[PDB]
């Protein structure tokens, strides 16, 4: 959950070892050449006053695939709590395995 | 001069890969081709 | 009394909750958003509470608290199962000493996994040769219809 | 003398403690409590980071 | 991840029910006779003004591998960083399962 209010802000320089509430999503593979991804999406309300969702998804997955499916899990959230969406932001990243890799993508809360 | 309590007022979205000798070597190289690789995190849910 | 919210919680509420979804995190979600606790950022936590942290029904939580909270949660997308999960909270008689979680979660009745964490509660106690003052606790169950959640918890916050 | 680390976000640990221990019990949580017990931090809340 | 300067300290007198940042590894088993190791290793560097890195490790193993690898583990981190190592702390434990048994090794970070 993203507190009302709270401003998507490109990664601050964070305090070296601070301990930051973030959500995130990871997939880990050893499977040679297997494509694996993770992604982050952020469903903002219209009324202000509301918070804003976080969804994470992680798979055996294209990124274009990770990100659609992520984007509809912060669709349906806000439907059940029947509130007005505004945009969703999302990211993902894919990976493709050479020997053992992860896919990681995180939504981290801070404070400015 | 008085701290105020308040709650987190900015979010940022990372992502990163990484491959790893381990799983959580790999783990700590995709959080650090985040670019979050030098804070601790606590996941939240 | 300054600077409240920079020291411990020192209440605790029992929540529980159900629901189905279309997927596993949507139906996680609509469980924690039916117990009462959708909309605030959970920090799992290991199973302890504040001595004499007060027991109290849920309080009306700023969105997006950062709440400490000792869980238990179930998924299953296997049609007609019955799932449940429960929480419990051990109060010790010793007021220095603090108070136990536990939580619980599995393919039983409502009773029967009220009945497991009480259990457990009291082993915890046990193992410690701490004297039990009491023991509070909520379960709930979900059958299953397309993919479900049952979700039970002891959140920690403010009074 | 209290903190919690999630709302004092800008007090950061100066101090780390390399702790270990193990255990039996009836249930996975209650054995997994027995061994922070036998470890030495079984009667506090841990925050997991990673 | 360690905040930089972080001192390793014996566990000190911990309040009752406090909120311990703690990174973590553990591993539970239901197999009668069977061993099972968890181990942390702290990695510090030479240079001050870094972070420390914590890994953790839990598997079917004895205390020696457990701790060998979570050594492993953590000069890896620093590898992959391009920091010096200074040294490694590290602690292992073994636990033999009789019904059900859990192995549990922990860098609980503090305040001093
Ligand atoms: N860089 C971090 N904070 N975490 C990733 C590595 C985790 C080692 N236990
Ligand atoms: N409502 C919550 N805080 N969590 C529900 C699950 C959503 C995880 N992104």
């Amino acid at each position: 959950i993203m507190p009302p209010e709270a401003e998507i802000v490109p990664l601050p320089k964070l305090p070296m070892g601070a301990l930051v509430p973030t959500a995130y999503g990871y997939i880990i593979s050893d499977v040679p050449g297997e494509t694996i991804s993770a992604a982050i999406s952020v469903a903002i309300p219209k009324d202000k006053s509301l918070c804003g969702l976080i969804m994470e998804y992680e798979g055996k997955c294209s990124k274009k695939e990770a990100e659609k499916t992520v984007r509809e899990m912060a669709k349906i959230g806000f439907e059940m709590r029947g509130w007005e969406l505004d945009r969703i932001e999302s990211i993902a990243v894919e990976h493709t395995v050479e020997k053992l890799g992860c896919a990681f993508a995180a939504a981290a809360l801070w404070y400015k | 001069l008085h701290a105020y309590f308040k709650l987190p007022n900015t979010v940022s979205l990372v992502a990163g890969s990484s491959e790893g000798e381990t799983p959580l070597n790999a783990f700590d190289g995709a959080l650090l081709n985040a670019g979050i690789g030098n804070v601790a995190l606590i996941r939240i849910s | 009394p300054l600077h409240a919210y920079f020291k411990l919680p020192n209440t605790v509420s029992l929540v529980a909750g159900s629901s189905e979804g279309e997927t596993p995190l949507n139906a996680f979600d609509g469980a924690l958003l039916n117990a009462g606790i959708g909309n605030v950022a959970l920090i799992r936590i290991s199973s302890i509470m504040p001595p004499e942290a007060e027991i109290v029904p849920l309080p009306k939580l700023p969105m997006g608290a950062l709440v400490p909270t000792a869980y238990g949660y179930i998924i299953s997308d296997v049609p007609g199962e019955t799932i449940s999960a429960a929480i419990s909270v051990a109060i010790p008689k010793d007021k220095s000493l603090c108070g136990l979680i536990m939580e619980y979660e599995g393919k039983c009745s409502k009773k029967e996994a009220e009945k497991t964490v009480r259990e457990m509660a009291k082993i915890g106690f046990e193992m410690r040769g701490w004297e039990l003052d009491r023991i509070e606790s909520i379960a709930v169950e979900h059958t299953v219809e397309k993919l479900g959640c049952a979700f039970a918890a002891a959140a920690l916050w403010y009074k």
